[PDB]
């Protein structure tokens, strides 16, 4: 019975919340480090018709 | 530690007794007072390690 | 499919690798930099560290004195 | 280093006015949330003591923990990042004004430079 | 690496707004999951490392240790769930809020990029285990017990933060990337030698090196089984993980500053397993036990050769995975009879079939038969060690002979033979504790098929 | 006495500390140390009994020792220049003597012997009080003055005082004589690091200040003045129990709780000094006083002890007046480590 | 087992560690708390400290 | 000497209690019936179906980022090429002298 | 004051074994009347001449460790033909800690006292090799 069962079972939402926040806070940090990107002596490329950034 | 209350208000709370050269009362002057004025005269703005250097 | 759903190219990680490195190494040359500065301003007073008071010029009376010899 | 006897500072300002060219920390800093949490912990802690519900005794009271911890956290990291600001401004500053203290290293190439190796045996 | 931070912190919220009944099942489901998303950690580069930002990164040497911690957790639950059955709902929140608060610090550790941080949080793994161990271990002695748990760590690690930041203030840095890339050699000097010691000896002090290790029996016969577990699985291995990640600044010292430490391991190898002889306490044996696994982990990463490296990673592993196994059967034989004494119950074969063969299988593991990743580690470890000095093969020899006796002594005491006629009170095997040892063992027979996935940075 | 007169001389007493604390001549200074020292013997004897009439004729015949040789010191300073600006300290003899009294004005060793007594016998308040405002004014000063310390008599007192305060509270079940040997460790640990860093020194008195705050007022809350009137407290309130016990590991120093901030930064600043030795012995040390915080924890949280029938009447009755703040004081005590960075406020 | 591990071993780092600090708590803090020995001791230190660092 | 020989008012021990009697296939998790069959089907379908088994083909299925076949490939190439104009193989120096600048002894 | 220090230091290492012993026992003798001072101000036993025997014992006691220590020393430094080498101070320590243990008539602490004092000495002969400060001075 919704609205019943969901005071019993609302934690179960806690784990894969803090996952997916997880996930999103790890993006946030990739964005700081883009010194860089296309930069390097290796991985020097001309960018496609319609390519702004190499990687994200 | 020190809390420069004074410097902040400008109240004047003790230095005027600090040093010998400083406005006593009936002009009456110190002992050593031209010594002392040159010394703090020298040392001003300095810092304590360059004047006493 | 594992690669293309869960992961990046090599030059995602090679490139953030760059970048955490030059920071790292940047940080390191400043905390070298700081120390020589904080030894020669202690040492020699002449900078905007450790300045040590001295008496305020301005507490000296400059009036006659009962006295001509001050 | 002892910039208490800098020279030109006020003597009981908690924030100079040049403390205002800096940019100000974002309202979600992860410090700030971190002095938020701590409000929190002691909400909670409070409700233990006194022997109430821990999650929900006072609702009032937790908002007002949080919230203090919270305005007291942003003015001291203000003040954090502006002496930071001043150290690194007077360490270059005398960087510049001393140059025969801090040479320019000639730079020299790997292939160049004797290191000698020990083996691992 | 915050995909795997965030869900374990969130763990203590949903353990604490858990109902009464229903703490135990969420901690373990939820653990098991964590397990299987840290489990992507596996998929390495032959370049550099998996440099996610500038606080956390990830190696093949830290990625088999995360996902080994990931995976004690939920193992550990299901151990705890027994003997923990009369205890009040709040202390019971607390017990899982003290493994997890352990499991958080430990990850962070593995990952962490910079020495200090890595010894904030390798100090940080104390005060859990310590009241695990002194508030919900069974008899009088685990006050003590705690007491040399805590001192002798700390007296082996103050020195090493000095060194440590000691050496901030020389190379400017103690990001691990840049100490790797910036190594410069040290020479022969007095105080070249006492920062070598003081680096070292906090990671010799917690393998435990020989002379060094008398805190771990103690430690681990007083702790609750759960402690038991991530004392013997993981908490050692800090120390191998830790010399492994110093040791290159430290050279060419180690060349001659590693002669007392790898005698005081290859004699001390055998002493212990020797002591494992003549033993009357099934869970002292199995710590002896493993002190001479440890002592081996410690020659190889004295050795500093590439095979050294391989072999050490693995019978990490291995040794964390085996020594859990044995303590859980130990503690399940305890359950029951409630003595700690090996020739107390006895025929045990007779009465539990099915343990029996769990207990065959561990004393196999322990005893390194091939293919298994045990004797995968021993064997590069051994084969390191005789290229070293081929002297050396005589003492390793010896060492095998030995483990292998008290090995099947223990099997031998405990399963076979005739019932105890007195004790009367044998249960049939729970449900819970067969898939205990299950879990415990089937990841060990997986991970031979894929070694390179265990074999460290240096594969 | 009268709650009006309590008020009054609480604020005199703070009123001597701020006038130590703002004033640039040296007769102000002794004359906020007057002020102090005159206000404060009243509120050690508030409760009226032989031993609070003791430990207050003990802490008067201190304190006016160490302020004559602090008279004695500013004189002469100023027979070898007419200054009486607090500054550089002009001669060798008079710094020496400021040192010494300044030294017994803290209780750091070997003028320490004073503190376990006196605090013996105050009751909790008093005590309170006394270990941690009582502090402010000669640690204030001794910041002024730090260019002009011979470190070696300072670095001398205080590893003095760290050996004294870890072997002095290994022998000690009564609880005020183990806070008294813990603040002559922490003073040790604070002027250790005066001839390098000011701002390390302020720092560890401010942790140490709300260290010592939170576990009075736990010992404030539960009644309790010995190690087996502790022991008790587990069967009526549990929770203040276990706040205690991590509020004691933090006190040893031990990551990642607050107690751990100070030590880490001074040994980090000594060793930007070339001093290894010294910080190395002081960790050595330090683990003392974590071995008898310990002991306490095992007394009273992580062991249950035996109890009393009469126990259960105590049951039924809760604290009718409630400190404010000691949440505050639990949680800063505990979880500031991440903020560390935050001393470059100063503070 | 005996001799090394349950003896010798525990003789040298912890056992001699426990009594020698024992020892010295039971020096310092055995004291009789009369105001006589501590005042004739402040006049000692004084006179050290005057006549041994400078 | 009248005293009762008891030190204090004590609980006796209490005998352990066997998960069996009140309910036989008890599988050993919970004295409730239902939430121990709940918490076995959890275990098992958490720990075996999900971790041990698509964990494992995850695992094997890992893409090659250690780069062995691509190492193979290269080695492969340079071999056929060196083969084919006579170069020796691997070389000695890992890097030319060309780009060494050796001090001069002058001894 | 650091007068004995001095004459203690001033002498080479290698040579003048009779100066170096001399000056080993003023530093023993002074020590030990220092701590006859402090044990006679905190511990009065029962009078004047119980007294002055207690500091004539723990003064005679210090000055004869600080003897055997300085001649061991300096005459393994002579022989050995290796000065600026710590074991000669091991040795020199060793020996002092020996002396001490035969004075309190005890094989428990001169044989402590001999593995302690022999580090000691050789720790403080590794100090003035490398230059460590005990006392630092504030140099950032
Ligand atoms: C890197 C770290 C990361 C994690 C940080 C960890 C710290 C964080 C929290 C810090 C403290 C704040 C909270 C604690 C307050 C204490 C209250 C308490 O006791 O608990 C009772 C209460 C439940 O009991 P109750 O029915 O209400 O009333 C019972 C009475 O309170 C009293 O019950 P009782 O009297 O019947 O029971 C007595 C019991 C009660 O004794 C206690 O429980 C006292 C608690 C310990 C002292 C706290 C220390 C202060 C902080 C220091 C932390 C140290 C961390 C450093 C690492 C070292 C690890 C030790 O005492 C004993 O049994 C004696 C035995 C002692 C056992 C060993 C002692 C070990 C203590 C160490 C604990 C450290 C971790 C604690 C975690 C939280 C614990 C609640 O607990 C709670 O439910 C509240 C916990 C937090 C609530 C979370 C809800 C938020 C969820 C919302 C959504 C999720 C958020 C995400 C957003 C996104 C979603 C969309
Ligand atoms: C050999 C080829 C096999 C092919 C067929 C498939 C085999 C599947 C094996 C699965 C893995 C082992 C499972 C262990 C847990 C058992 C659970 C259980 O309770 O079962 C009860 C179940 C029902 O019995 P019950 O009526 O309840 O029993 C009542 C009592 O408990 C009475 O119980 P019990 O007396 O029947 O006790 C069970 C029995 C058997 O139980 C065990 O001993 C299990 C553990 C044996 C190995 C111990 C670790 C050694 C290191 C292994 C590392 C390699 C792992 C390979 C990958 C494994 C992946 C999981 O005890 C023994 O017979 C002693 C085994 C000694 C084996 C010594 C030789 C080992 C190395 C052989 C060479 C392997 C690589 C060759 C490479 C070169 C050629 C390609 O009976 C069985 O299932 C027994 C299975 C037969 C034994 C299989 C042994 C060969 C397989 C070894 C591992 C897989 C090799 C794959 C490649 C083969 C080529
Ligand atoms: C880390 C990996 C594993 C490591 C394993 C652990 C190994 C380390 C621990 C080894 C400990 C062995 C030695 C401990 C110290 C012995 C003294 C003692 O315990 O005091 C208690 C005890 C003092 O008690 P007491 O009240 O004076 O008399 C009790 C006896 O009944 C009365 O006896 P007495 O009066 O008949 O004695 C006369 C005579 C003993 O007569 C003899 O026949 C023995 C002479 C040979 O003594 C002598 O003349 C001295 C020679 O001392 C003894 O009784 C025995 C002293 C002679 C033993 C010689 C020591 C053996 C070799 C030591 C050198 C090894 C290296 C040392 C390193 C030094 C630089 C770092
Ligand atoms: C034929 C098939 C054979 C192979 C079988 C494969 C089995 C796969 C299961 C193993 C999963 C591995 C763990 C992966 C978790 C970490 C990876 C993570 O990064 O991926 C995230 C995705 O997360 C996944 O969804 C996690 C899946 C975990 C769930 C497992 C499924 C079964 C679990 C059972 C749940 C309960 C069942 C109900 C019971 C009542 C997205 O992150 P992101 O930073 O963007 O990646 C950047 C790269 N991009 C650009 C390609 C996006
Ligand atoms: C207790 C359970 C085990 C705990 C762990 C034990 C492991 C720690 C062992 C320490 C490792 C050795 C330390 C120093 C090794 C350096 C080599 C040196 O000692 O040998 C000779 C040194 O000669 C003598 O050893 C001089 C020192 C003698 C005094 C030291 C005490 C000797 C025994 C003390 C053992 C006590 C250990 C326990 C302490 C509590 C070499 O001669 P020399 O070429 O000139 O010196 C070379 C070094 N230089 C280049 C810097 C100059
Ligand atoms: C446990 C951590 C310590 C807690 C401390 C108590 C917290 C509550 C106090 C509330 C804030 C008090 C600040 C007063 C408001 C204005 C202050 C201003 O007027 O004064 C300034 C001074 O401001 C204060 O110094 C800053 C106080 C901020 C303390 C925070 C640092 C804590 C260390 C890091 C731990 C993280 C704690 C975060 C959680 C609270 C100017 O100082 P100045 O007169 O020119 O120089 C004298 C001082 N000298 C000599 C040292 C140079
Ligand atoms: C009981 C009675 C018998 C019934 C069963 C009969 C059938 C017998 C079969 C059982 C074993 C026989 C051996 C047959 C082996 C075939 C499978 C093998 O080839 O796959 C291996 C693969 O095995 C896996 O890689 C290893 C398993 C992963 C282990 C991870 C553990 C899971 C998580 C648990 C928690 C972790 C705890 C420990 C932390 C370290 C190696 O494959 P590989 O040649 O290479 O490449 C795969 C294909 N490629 C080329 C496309 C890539
Ligand atoms: C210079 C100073 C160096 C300081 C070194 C600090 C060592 C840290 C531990 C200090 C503990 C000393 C106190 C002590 O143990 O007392 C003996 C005590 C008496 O029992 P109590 O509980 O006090 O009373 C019960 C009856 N009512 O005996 C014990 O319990 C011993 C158990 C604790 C010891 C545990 C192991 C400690 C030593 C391990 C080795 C590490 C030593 C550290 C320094 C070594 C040098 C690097
Ligand atoms: C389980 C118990 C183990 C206890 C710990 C054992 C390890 C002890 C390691 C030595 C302790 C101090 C380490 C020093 C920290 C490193 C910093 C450093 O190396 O700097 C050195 C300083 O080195 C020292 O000063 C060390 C002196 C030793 C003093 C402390 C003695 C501690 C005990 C020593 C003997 C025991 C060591 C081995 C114990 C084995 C295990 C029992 C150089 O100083 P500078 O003057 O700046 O440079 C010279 C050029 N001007």
């Amino acid at each position: 019975n919704v609205l019943q069962i969901v005071r019993d079972h609302w934690v179960h939402i806690l784990v894969p919340v803090g996952f997916v926040f997880g996930c999103y806070l790890d993006r946030r940090s990739d964005e700081k480090l883009t010194a860089f990107r296309n930069k390097s002596l290796l991985f020097k490329r001309e960018l496609r018709p319609n390519e702004e950034v190499t990687w994200k | 530690p020190f809390f420069d209350v004074q410097k902040r208000l400008g109240l004047d709370l003790d230095r005027w007794m600090t040093i010998q050269s400083a406005e006593q009362p009936h002009k009456i002057p110190g002992r050593c007072h031209a010594f002392e004025k040159e010394w703090i005269e020298c040392a001003h703005g300095i810092g304590g390690i360059r004047a006493e250097k | 499919w594992i690669a293309r759903t869960f992961y990046d190219g090599p030059e995602k990680n090679y490139e953030k690798t760059m970048a955490i490195l030059q920071i790292e190494a940047e940080k390191a040359e400043l905390r070298l930099k700081e120390l020589e500065v904080r030894r020669l301003m202690r040492a020699r007073g002449d900078g905007p560290w450790y300045q040590y008071p001295t008496i305020d010029k301005a507490l000296i009376d400059h009036s006659p004195k009962t006295t001509p010899d001050n | 280093t002892m910039m208490s006897g800098r020279p030109g500072r006020v003597p009981l300002q908690f924030l100079p006015n040049e403390a205002r060219s800096l940019p100000p920390p974002k309202l979600t800093d992860p410090r700030l949330v971190y002095m938020g949490f701590l409000g929190y912990c002691s909400g909670l802690i409070d409700n233990a003591i006194r022997r109430r519900p821990v999650v929900s005794a006072g609702l009032h009271r937790q908002l007002l923990y949080v919230t203090s911890f919270v305005f007291f956290g942003y003015y001291l990291l203000k003040r954090q990042d502006y002496m930071y600001a001043l150290r690194d401004h007077d360490m270059f500053a005398y960087v510049k004004s001393h140059p025969e203290d801090f040479p320019e290293k000639d730079k020299k190439t790997y292939g160049e430079i004797l290191e000698e190796f020990h083996p691992v045996r | 690496m915050l995909k795997i931070i965030i869900p374990t912190t969130m763990l203590l919220p949903m353990t604490w707004m858990s109902k009464h009944n229903m703490i135990w099942i969420n901690a373990t489901v939820h653990s098991l999951l964590i397990s299987l998303i840290s489990l992507s950690l596996l998929n390495q580069l032959g370049e550099n490392s998996l440099n996610f930002s500038l606080t956390f990164f990830s190696d093949s040497l830290s990625a088999p240790l995360l996902v080994l911690t990931t995976w004690l957790l939920p193992l550990m639950l299901m151990a705890s769930q027994s003997h923990l059955s009369k205890e009040t709902t709040t202390r019971k929140k607390l017990y899982i809020t003290m493994l997890i608060l352990l499991q958080l610090f430990l990850i962070m550790t593995f990952t962490a990029t910079e020495l200090i941080l890595f010894y904030i949080l390798f100090e940080a793994t104390l005060v859990p285990t310590l009241i695990i161990i002194t508030r919900w271990g069974n008899q009088t002695e685990r006050l003590n017990a705690g007491l040399y748990f805590l001192f002798y760590t700390l007296a082996g690690s103050l020195p090493l933060l000095v060194a440590l930041v000691y050496i901030q203030n020389t190379t400017g840095s103690l990001n691990f990337l840049i100490i790797h890339y910036w190594s410069h050699p040290l020479s022969n000097s007095w105080s070249n030698i006492f920062m070598w010691l003081a680096c070292i000896m906090a990671f010799m002090v917690k393998m435990p090196l020989y002379g060094l290790h008398l805190w771990l029996p103690k430690a681990h016969v007083e702790a609750p089984i759960a402690g038991s577990m991530v004392l013997a699985a993981v908490l050692l291995k800090l120390g191998g993980y830790g010399m492994m990640r110093i040791t290159t600044i430290l050279n060419p010292l180690t060349n001659y500053m590693a002669y007392p430490f790898l005698m005081l391991s290859m004699w001390g190898m055998i002493m212990t397993s020797s002591i494992c002889l003549r033993q009357t306490d099934l869970k002292s044996l199995i710590a002896y036990s493993s002190v001479s696994h440890m002592a081996l982990v410690i020659v190889a990463i004295m050795i500093q050769t590439p095979w050294s490296f391989m072999g050490a990673t693995a019978l990490m592993i291995a040794h964390g995975l085996t020594s859990s196994m044995l303590f859980c059967l130990a503690n399940t034989n305890y359950e029951r009879v409630h003595s700690r004494t090996m020739i107390l119950a006895r025929g045990l074969q007779t009465l539990l079939p099915l343990m029996a063969t769990w207990w065959l299988v561990a004393s196999l593991t322990n005893l390194a038969l091939p293919p298994s990743i045990n004797l995968i580690g021993e064997l590069f470890i051994i084969t390191a060690s005789f290229s070293w000095s081929n002297i050396t093969i005589i003492l390793m020899g010896m060492n095998m002979m030995i483990t292998a006796l008290y090995s099947l002594y223990m099997l031998i005491t405990t399963q076979r033979g005739k019932y105890t006629h007195h004790i009367n009170n044998i249960k049939p095997s729970f449900t819970r504790e067969n898939a205990l040892m299950a879990l415990h063992i089937l990841p060990l027979l997986l991970l031979t098929l894929n070694p390179k996935m265990i074999l460290g940075p240096l594969y | 006495m009268n709650p009006i007169i309590y008020t009054t001389l609480i604020m005199t007493v703070m009123s001597g500390t701020m006038l130590v604390m703002i004033s640039s001549h040296w007769l102000l200074i002794w004359i906020g140390f007057e002020m102090n020292l005159l206000a404060m013997i009243p509120v050690l004897m508030k409760n009226f009994n032989p031993r609070a009439t003791e430990a207050a004729t003990k802490y008067f015949l201190t304190q006016a020792t160490a302020s004559m040789m602090l008279m004695m010191a500013i004189i002469i300073n100023l027979l070898y220049s007419g200054q009486w600006t607090i500054t550089k300290m002009f001669n060798p003899v008079a710094m020496t003597m400021m040192t010494m009294a300044l030294a017994m004005k803290l209780g750091l060793s070997p003028f320490h012997f004073w503190v376990p007594e006196v605090t013996q016998g105050i009751s909790l308040q008093a005590g309170l009080l006394l270990l941690t405002w009582q502090k402010l004014a000669p640690l204030s000063v001794l910041c002024q003055i730090s260019q002009s310390i011979n470190p070696n008599l300072m670095l001398t007192m205080a590893m003095l005082s760290i050996l004294i305060g870890g072997w002095g509270g290994l022998n000690q079940t009564q609880l005020r004589k183990i806070m008294a040997y813990s603040s002559i460790a922490h003073m040790g640990w604070m002027t250790a690091v005066l001839p390098y860093n000011t701002t390390m020194t302020i720092l560890n008195l401010l942790i140490y200040i709300t260290m010592t705050l939170a576990m009075f007022m736990l010992l404030i809350h539960s009644s309790a003045t010995t190690t087996l009137s502790l022991s008790h407290t587990w069967n009526k309130m549990p929770v203040i129990t276990s706040l205690m016990m991590v509020t004691l590991l933090s006190m040893g120093g031990l990551p990642p709780l607050s107690g751990f901030m100070p030590k880490w930064m001074i040994i980090q600043e000594m060793t930007k000094n070339e001093s290894i030795i010294m910080p190395t012995l002081m960790a050595m040390t330090a683990l003392l006083n974590l071995y008898f915080y310990m002991r306490l924890a095992y007394s009273s949280s992580l062991t249950m002890f035996p109890s009393t029938n009469n126990m259960k009447m105590k049951w039924q009755f809760e604290h009718t007046k409630q400190m404010k703040l000691l949440p505050t004081m639990i949680v800063l005590s505990t979880l500031v480590l991440p903020m560390t960075p935050a001393l470059s406020s100063l503070n | 087992s005996s001799l090394l591990d349950l003896i010798w071993l525990e003789t040298i780092l912890p056992k001699t560690t426990s009594f020698i600090q024992m020892k010295m708590s039971i020096m310092v803090s055995n004291q009789k708390g009369l105001i006589k020995l501590y005042f004739l001791s402040f006049l000692i230190t004084i006179m050290i400290s005057m006549t041994l660092f400078n | 000497p009248p005293e009762p020989t008891i030190r204090l008012q004590e609980d006796p021990d209490p005998e352990d209690e066997n998960l069996y009697e009140k309910n036989p296939d008890s599988h050993g998790y919970d004295k409730d019936p239902i939430v121990d069959l709940w918490n076995m089907r959890v275990v098992f379908f958490f720990g075996f179906s999900i971790v041990l088994v698509l964990g494992s083909t995850f695992v094997a299925y890992l893409p090659d980022y250690r780069m062995q076949e691509w190492a193979r490939r290269e080695a492969e190439r340079l071999v056929k090429y060196r083969e084919a104009n006579g170069l020796p193989l691997m070389e000695s120096n890992c890097f030319d002298p060309n780009k060494i600048q050796l001090p001069e002894d002058e001894d | 004051a650091k007068t004995l220090l001095h004459k203690y230091s001033d002498i080479p290492e290698g040579t003048e074994c009779h100066r170096k012993a001399y000056a080993s026992t003023s530093i023993g003798g002074a020590t030990g009347l220092i701590v006859s001072a402090y044990s006679i101000a905190l511990k009065p036993p029962a009078s004047f001449l119980e007294g002055v025997a207690r500091t004539g014992r723990y003064t005679f006691t210090s000055a004869a460790i600080g003897a055997i220590f300085g001649l061991t020393s300096c005459i393994s430094a002579q022989v050995r033909e290796k000065p600026d080498d710590p074991l000669n101070y091991f040795i020199g320590g060793c020996a002092g800690g020996l002396t001490l243990g035969a004075r309190t008539r005890s094989y428990g602490i001169g044989a402590a006292a001999c593995a302690y004092m022999g580090l000691t000495a050789a720790l403080v002969k590794m100090g003035q090799l490398e230059g460590w400060q005990v006392f630092a001075e504030p140099k950032v």
